[PDB]
């Protein structure tokens, strides 16, 4: 009865933390993966204008 | 998703900033300007905004100049083809700031946050979230300038405390006294001056200057505006110099020419009068809160013109201690806006530790000549891989010996690993490929692999300590490489390419 | 089902370790970029 409940209880807390886990967890990626492109134009800008 | 982008508007001081990774970032504008400013215009069918709007301002019907004064007011401008309101004009301030943060990042910011005054209340500080969303960029909250840079830095590790800010506007002054609610900010006191600041400073320079030139040649200055521009600029220079530097001069020559040796304590006795137009706002705060100059836990330096030692020699002898200078005060509102911007919609609790590598790691070439793969200082959770080939034709097997240190030599370095690998196919030297991935985890035990290709037979090692020892012992060696300063004489074994026989 | 609850629980804790790791290697690579780039733009603007 109550023996059943902690199942999706724990499950709950877990995937729950997970959501954030995922999100933040590719935040870093996406950003660094952006500014490699950044510095990627930064050589282009220093190619004349430096 | 999307990152929550800061935009402050400080009425002639303004910025839109962001956070990429673990370091706080101050954006660049379309103009070469580190920051382009708050004022704008219009014309037929086409808008003009920023530093590009503002010099078409003394040349064209449309210029709005520091509209901060009308936010939260019933103020309405009569302008061509429709009268206008602070909101619709600011919608364009941040429409342009939107295209500009977009033409920087490429990963759009829809969600954004603002920097307002600490004095403001239900009327105008709503006007912020509202006009914030008028341009189209939503506001996930509105900070206040002072609690803002307070949390650009940030106070929440620390304990229940008290503080007073320093706002230096563009020709406005302010300070706002604050306290910690052990996780809560409520701004307590407010003071400052409606016109005082950097431009005024430049004009005491331009004033004593022009007055002194009428003091010599009898010939007056201010009638002439490329001359006076020359003045504003060169005098700004001498200013920030007096701040940093111990002595100065100004080369303004081919005037029509003034060449002077610019002084510091004359500029100081020049400027040491309005530094007590501040002490007024300051101590008026000290009474608005009730707690004496001796009641505070931390205090700060903000604004553009705050970089000179004038106010700071007025303070070290005012409140007892030095300010936190750990910022680049000029833009210091912007980033602050986004700090929590990414504390909300984004990353949570941060160690950011073992971010460095003890030493340059490499291995045993050509009888001990040491080549690096890993350098020093390198964030630990990483691994680098490289593939050598055959010492000599028919190497039936290859032993592996790895070093840690800098000095390019065998026992001039610390023997780390020795282990060997056999079965290689017999064949000409240099040809067969053997890989070694130095595989460095975060936690400090380093794995390292070497495996033939064509074999796919592989031997690797799991080391133990990597250090086992202390700081001084290492740095005594980091010193030691320097100390040797050319044991590089082993370019002698570099000419041992004699090994080649043909 | 019964302890398959515990099973996924496991799965997810596991993806906790697994995840954080996936991150710290990231922190590694990110922060690491700097030394390099800084020096790259060094040599960029000494000459040219």
């Amino acid at each position: 009865a109550e023996e059943l409940a902690a199942a999706k209880a724990q499950i709950a807390e877990l995937e729950a933390k997970l959501s954030e886990m995922e999100h933040r967890y590719l935040r870093l990626y996406a950003d660094f993966e952006n500014f490699r492109r950044r510095t990627r134009q930064e050589m282009e800008a220093a190619e004349k204008y430096r | 998703m999307s990152k929550i982008i800061g935009i402050d508007l400080g009425t002639t001081n303004s910025c839109v900033a962001v956070l990429e990774g673990g370091e706080v970032k101050v954006i660049p504008n379309p103009e070469g300007n580190r920051t382009t400013p708050s004022v704008v215009a219009f014309k037929n069918g086409e808008r003009l905004v920023g530093e590009v709007a503002k010099r078409q301002a003394i040349t064209n019907p449309n210029t709005i100049i520091s509209i901060k004064r009308h936010m939260g007011t019933d103020y309405k401008v009569e302008i061509e083809g429709k009268q206008y309101t602070p909101q619709e004009i600011s919608a364009i301030i941040l429409q342009y700031l939107k295209s500009y943060a977009e033409d920087y990042l490429g990963e759009p910011v829809t969600r954004a946050v603002i920097t307002v005054p600490a004095y403001f209340n239900d009327a105008q500080r709503q006007a912020t979230k509202d006009a914030g969303r008028i341009a189209g960029l939503e506001v996930e909250r509105i900070i206040n300038e002072p609690t803002a840079a307070a949390l650009a830095y940030g106070l929440d590790k620390e304990e229940d405390q008290t503080i007073l800010v320093y706002d230096l506007g563009g020709g406005t002054f302010d300070v706002s006294i604050l306290e910690l609610g052990d996780g809560v900010f409520e701004v307590k006191a407010t003071a400052g001056d409606n016109h005082l600041g950097g431009d005024d400073f430049d004009q005491v320079i331009i004033d004593y200057l022009v007055n002194q030139f009428k003091q010599e040649h009898g010939i007056d200055l201010s009638k002439d505006k490329m001359a006076l521009q020359r003045l504003k600029d060169a005098a700004e220079k001498a200013k920030k110099e007096l701040s940093g530097v111990t002595q100065t001069q100004i080369s303004l020559p081919f005037i029509s020419h003034l060449e002077m040796t610019l002084t510091r304590a004359k500029f100081e006795e020049l400027s040491a009068h309005l530094v007590e137009r501040t002490m007024g706002p300051v101590r008026q705060a000290l009474q608005d809160a009730g707690l004496t100059p001796a009641d505070i836990d931390k205090v700060i330096l903000v604004g553009g013109s705050t970089r000179i030692p004038a106010v700071q020699e007025a303070i070290k002898r005012e409140l007892g201690k030095e300010p936190h200078k750990g910022v680049n005060p000029d833009e210091v509102v912007a980033i602050g806006a986004a700090i929590q911007g990414g504390v909300i919609a984004g990353e949570v609790k941060d160690v950011v530790l073992l971010d460095v590598t003890p030493l340059s790691l490499g291995i045993e070439t050509m009888g001990g000549v040491f080549t690096k793969l890993i350098e020093r200082n390198t964030t630990i959770p990483t691994s680098k891989s490289q593939v050598f080939t055959t010492a000599a034709d028919n190497q039936t097997t290859v032993d592996i010996h790895v070093l840690q240190g800098e000095r390019p030599m065998a026992a001039d370095n610390k023997s780390l690993g020795r282990f060997q690998l056999t079965g290689i196919p017999p064949a000409p030297r240099g040809v067969p490929q053997i890989e070694v991935t130095f595989d460095i985890d975060a936690n400090g035990i380093v794995h390292v692999r070497a495996k033939d290709l064509g074999t796919n037979k592989e031997q690797s090692i799991t080391i133990k300590s990597s250090s086992g020892l202390s700081e001084e012992e290492i740095q005594r060696m980091i010193k030691e490489a320097e100390e040797n300063a050319e044991a590089d004489r082993k370019r002698k074994e570099a000419a041992e390419l004699r090994n080649e026989a043909d």
